[PDB]
């Protein structure tokens, strides 16, 4: 009731899990040119001025706790400039027992993994208009767009959402703080497990050919489009081979292919 | 990113005037353009509140309506007069463009059946000249009539980056079957239900689909196959809604397979049985897709306006839309054998034949090359 | 100086006095001037008690270096100020007095130019060098008219708000002293009157000096054009000889490029002391809001 | 320092009367010029209460108004008649001037569209530049044989008036049809008086800065030629929203290009700590451009609304686009010059306004100097 917690966890979810859409489509649109620059070249006084302006102009203006978002450029990538950006959240004392630096970097580990997948299909969909006024790349763009927009749907409505839906109800029947401290870390270790965050590094290298293919099309050859095909399609088949060999982690295949394609 | 809409002809005005009325009520906005006290993103269509519309004798009917404080029959007559006011109507669109922060699209509402046909053919040509990076979606409505209809299709197949078909014939059936009307003042109520529920994901921000180019690039795989049809069941679980959208009784259309499906569920249904229904739809095989490329079905949830129960809308890219063209193509040749160059009609005739062939080639396991 | 209306009239009356050296200045004369201002401006509608303590004091040159207000306070109220708040306010009042005369000079120059061009607009050979006199002004008044805003919004209106907020809720007179004592440790810090920010203030003084040197090199170029204009008026009104003046008019055109080399070297040195001033701000946090005020539209920094 | 205002012609007299109505309502002064019981510095515009106005048919309308206790169509005819009564009006002007403690300026409210007010204001501007050499002259001129009178007024205004504020009836009528739905003079004059009253807000309510007219003028006008300003009034809530709605072309009363100087006046009770954040974000998003040659910035100031009478705001800009308007007039003059004692004064006027338009067009270049 006082210094409420359930009305405090929702605010973190809007930015960390990127629930709020109006805030990111307007932030990356403003702070893109200033993120492609390399690391140790961008002034944080320039980013934070855009973050503050991104919140107020968006529909996140109705948020009492919005003033606790800080920019934190990580030194290491998800083992520069763009791959070294992640929000940071500062909280007061009494709530710091629940959401602390030990269990906030986890919110910051599954954020960059979603800011990467949101960035690629943001520009992959941007080349969609440039070509529309040499003609065999449209059927390859279909192979990557129907992959990221089939991972994002599984990553947002059938992974974190279900776990979050449980946590909200699982905090109405709490009895003591060392239980809430269990229903929380019991929610972060599940999101990091159902997602590919726990190894499965083939996804990391799989994303390289997607973003790089956007660069080739942005340079406007015919022997290079077909070169990406044999390279990306081979990397995708390595994924479904390892995603299938297990004891959901199996329903993901039904999301990747729906027409019986990739039956090889 | 803002979307400035256009309304041409008696049709475009009437559907747009009733589209805004559906939106003005879905938000807490009085018809006096004043917010009522009574979270929903409203900046895309409204400018801080005024709608971003550029209309073009029905106008007087709007100026007498309580919403006054919110703002021949030849295809050649439409294209000719549109050239005489080239600078007039482009003054308005340009002054409305730069005043906006960052323009995104041009949702254009016009019927291809008098002056809206010839004028809309003129605009879709002129927009691609000056604005080369702006999407142009059109909510065209299907009904000398064969001539004016197909001539717009020449422009709508190479200029408009999207198109949503809504034929009055299939609508009239649903007007007769489940509404028992026998009127324009009634079928437009269904059209306004389709137009408003189409952009429900832009006005209510969710996980994805926070921009118009997100709804477009997912369905339309190639620049040519850019025609979409709609499906709206409520006239109860997610399985109840998903099964009804795929029935041919609900589609607003009078081998064959789908290309991409997007489901809009505006209910408060818990997001846990969303994957179970998709799993079931695959098993019973209620719909088939293209064999060549990987085609998947996507479902999206949203939140109903509290100021105004489960609904559902489906954006479909179906090859069976090629049938509507053939009806236009057929009646043209009959009028071509019944009666300064008359070459534009024949040149338009050729490109429509290229399109229909592309559809019937899309259902082949070797559509590539 | 939070009144503005009263200090404006007070700077117009002390102008004829302070221009003289300090040796001819005696305190008993200025009090009649101060009393006159309080009667003229809106400060007359005020509590008579607080007006009994508002007086003058003479610091121990020129009259613009030894004048300052005191507002002496004795009695029970003296346990809040304690002879140190009165030794900090005068340490502040000097910085607000300088940054106030460096502005009323630059609105006097900018007033001269509006009546200047209304007289000598008939000499098309002089506007070439008169123009450099305008640009250097409008480039100099920006640096001053912007620093005035950082003084108002980011030093006074912001640091005073954290004081009136910790007073209407404080109590026991020991949360008031501690709220008023830190209110004098931020203004000394937000203004450049700190101890470790010495290199910054002495750098600002040079910019304060270049405003005076312009005001001295302006009227010299201004008056020299009014004399030649006045002679040209009488040299033709009484007659309406012709060869002995063309050499005087001819040499007058030859002295123009000499004056142009002054405003060309005065400007090129003014920009060399401001572009050096900004580098010193990147040193302690609230000063960053000043670098944006000056560098708006990136007129500097290439 | 006291400001004396003058009202010429029907338009000028009407807008001045409505401005005085608004200002008397803002303070506690009854229409009978008696203070009502019910901090605001009122000495500048009022004399201890009587306004410092010099009115010059509608005078009968004002005398029949409840505020009685408060006091051809050619340019050449106006100039001649103003020359005829030089001493008569100047005795009044001089007695009202020397009666004042310390005069500061001469506010002139008149319409340059046509009639006798145009030529009379021309003559008065010339004679005031003659007699008083140390008095600033600001002019709240209102824009609409009309092109002739307009261009002559511009010729006299581009060298005499040390400042000027434009007001186009076309933009006002556009705003009236848009957001007031009028289809009248007595309706657009309301918005005009609102803008005028909000223009001199910082002079009547003392703040940290802007306690005198020079503080408003010398900040904006960088050079003696570029002395034409435009106005914007957004409230028809944070300061960022106000500043974002102000810079929209939808609100500016005006029918490459860049800005020379911007001034914002905020009359609300807003939190004054978010203004620097507002300016930071405005610079970040790059909503407005500035001159490339000299360092030009935007200034913002706050004030207090009249308690006897919510967040409002006004914007005064020095935009190079205003020259466009003159061009139209210029153009029309040419069209009038080829369709129909010496008739050379109009030619000199065309010459000097061409000079001014060329100077404006050259102002937006990275090498405007020289
Ligand atoms: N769905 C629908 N279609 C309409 C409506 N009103 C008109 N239409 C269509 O618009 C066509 C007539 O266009 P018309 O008004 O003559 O265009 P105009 O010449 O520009 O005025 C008809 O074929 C109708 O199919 C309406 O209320 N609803
Ligand atoms: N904006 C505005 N302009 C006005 C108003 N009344 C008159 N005018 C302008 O004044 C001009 C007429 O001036 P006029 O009265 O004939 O001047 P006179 O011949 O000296 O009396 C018209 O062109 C109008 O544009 C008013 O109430 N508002």
């Amino acid at each position: 009731e006082e210094k409420e917690l359930v009305a405090h966890l929702r605010s973190i979810k809007r930015y960390f899990l990127m629930d709020q859409g109006d805030f990111f489509v307007h932030f990356m649109d403003l702070a893109e040119e200033e993120l492609r620059k390399p690391v140790e070249d961008i002034t944080p006084p320039r980013l934070e001025a855009l973050l503050e302006l991104a919140l107020r102009m968006s529909t996140a203006n109705t948020d009492p706790f919005k003033d606790d978002l800080k920019i934190d450029l990580m030194p290491h990538d998800l083992i520069s400039g763009l791959e070294a950006f992640s929000f940071d959240y500062i909280v007061k004392w009494p709530l710091s027992l629940i959401i602390n630096r030990k269990a906030l970097t986890r919110y910051q580990m599954l954020f960059r993994h979603m800011f990467y997948c949101k960035h690629v299909e943001r520009q992959l969909c941007s080349v969609w208009i440039s070509n529309k006024t040499f003609a065999g790349a449209f059927t390859l763009r279909q192979r990557m767009l129907n992959f990221v927009q089939n991972i994002q749907y599984y990553m947002m409505f059938e992974v974190m959402e279900p776990t979050w839906h449980i946590l909200e109800k699982n905090l109405k029947s709490a009895s003591n703080i060392d239980d809430v401290l269990g229903h929380h870390t019991g929610f972060l270790d599940t999101c990091l497990k159902d997602c590919m965050l726990t190894l499965l590094k083939v996804f990391s290298k799989l994303m390289s050919v997607c973003v790089m293919f956007t660069n080739c099309m942005q340079k406007f050859f015919e022997a290079t489009i077909n070169k990406f095909d044999k390279n990306f399609s081979a990397h995708l088949l390595d994924l479904l081979a390892r995603l299938s060999i297990y004891s959901g982690m199996a329903s993901v295949i039904s999301r990747l292919d729906f027409n019986g394609f990739y039956t090889e | 990113r803002e979307i400035i809409t256009l309304q041409l002809g008696q049709c475009g005005n009437q559907i747009g005037f009733e589209f805004w009325k559906q939106l003005c009520a879905e938000h807490g906005i009085s018809p006096e353009a004043i917010v009522e006290e009574f979270t929903d993103r409203k900046d895309v269509f409204f400018y801080q509140y005024i709608p971003r519309a550029v209309l073009l004798r029905v106008i007087h009917s709007i100026l007498n309506s309580p919403y006054a404080k919110l703002y021949g029959n030849n295809w050649a007559s439409g294209f000719s007069q549109g050239e005489k006011i080239h600078e007039d109507i482009f003054d308005i669109i340009d002054r409305e463009a730069d005043g906006s922060d960052s323009l995104e699209g041009f949702v254009l509402c016009h019927s291809i059946a008098g002056t809206g046909s010839g004028l809309g053919s003129y605009l879709l040509e002129r927009l691609n000249d000056r604005y080369p990076k702006k999407l142009v979606q059109t909510y065209s409505v299907f009904p000398v009539q064969p001539y004016n209809s197909l001539l717009t299709l020449k422009r709508l197949t190479q200029n408009a980056d999207c198109l949503v078909v809504l034929d009055n014939t299939a609508l009239n059936r649903i007007a007769t079957d489940r509404l028992h009307i026998q009127s324009f003042s009634q079928i437009n109520q269904l059209v306004s239900t389709i137009m408003s529920a189409s952009t429900t994901t832009l006005r209510y921000p969710g996980y994805m689909n926070n921009d118009l180019i997100g709804l477009i690039a997912s369905l339309i795989p190639t620049p040519r196959l850019h025609f979409l049809m709609t499906g709206y069941t409520p006239l109860t679980t997610v399985l109840d809604v998903m099964r009804r959208l795929l029935q041919p009784k609900n589609v607003m259309v009078s081998n064959h397979c789908y290309i991409a499906i997007l489901n809009i569920i505006q209910g408060e249904v818990d997001p846990t049985q969303v994957h179970k229904s998709l799993q079931r739809i695959r098993e019973r095989k209620l719909a088939n897709f293209i064999p060549w490329g990987p085609a998947s079905i996507q479902v999206a949830l949203s939140r109903k306006s509290p100021y105004l129960r489960v609904s559902g809308l489906m954006m479909a890219n179906h090859t069976s839309i090629s049938s509507l063209f053939e009806r236009t193509c057929r009646q043209y040749d009959k009028l071509r054998k019944r009666e300064d160059n008359f070459d534009e009609m024949d040149t338009s005739r050729e490109i429509v034949q290229q399109l229909i062939d592309e559809y019937h080639a899309a259902t082949r396991p070797d559509y590539i090359s | 100086l939070g009144q503005g209306d009263f200090i404006r009239h007070l700077m117009d009356l002390l102008k004829p006095e302070l221009v003289r050296p300090a040796t001819t200045l005696y305190q008993h004369n200025l009090t009649g001037i101060l009393e006159t201002a309080v009667r003229a401006t809106n400060a007359q509608f005020d509590s008579p008690e607080i007006l009994r303590r508002l007086d003058v004091r003479l610091l121990e040159d020129t009259g613009w270096d030894v004048f300052s207000l005191d507002y002496h306070v004795d009695g029970p109220i003296a346990t809040v100020f304690t002879r140190e708040c009165m030794s900090h306010y005068l340490r502040v009042f000097n910085f607000l007095w300088r940054a106030k005369r460096m502005e009323y000079i630059l609105t006097d120059i900018r007033k001269g130019h509006m009546c200047n061009a209304k007289l000598l607009r008939n000499m098309p050979e002089f506007s070439g060098v008169l123009h450099q006199c305008h640009i250097l002004a409008s480039e100099m008044v920006h640096f001053i008219h912007q620093m005035q805003y950082y003084i108002t919004f980011e030093v006074l209106e912001c640091s005073w708000d954290e004081l009136w907020n910790k007073v209407q809720q404080a109590q026991d007179l020991d949360h008031i002293i501690a709220a008023h004592e830190v209110f004098l440790d931020t203004i000394i810090s937000r203004c450049l009157l700190d101890s470790d920010s010495r290199a910054l203030l002495n750098q600002l003084r040079a910019v304060f000096d270049q405003i005076i040197e312009l005001q001295n090199a302006q009227d010299a170029i201004y008056r020299a054009a009014l004399e030649e204009l006045q002679r040209r008026l009488q040299f033709e009104e009484k007659k309406k000889e012709e060869e002995e003046e063309n050499k005087r008019i001819g040499e007058f055109k030859e002295s123009i490029p000499k004056m142009c080399s002054q405003l060309r070297i005065l400007t090129h040195f003014y920009q060399g002391i401001v572009q050096q001033f900004l580098v010193l701000l990147t040193t302690d946090e609230s000063l960053r809001f000043l670098s944006f005020r000056l560098d708006f539209n990136e007129h500097y920094k290439a």
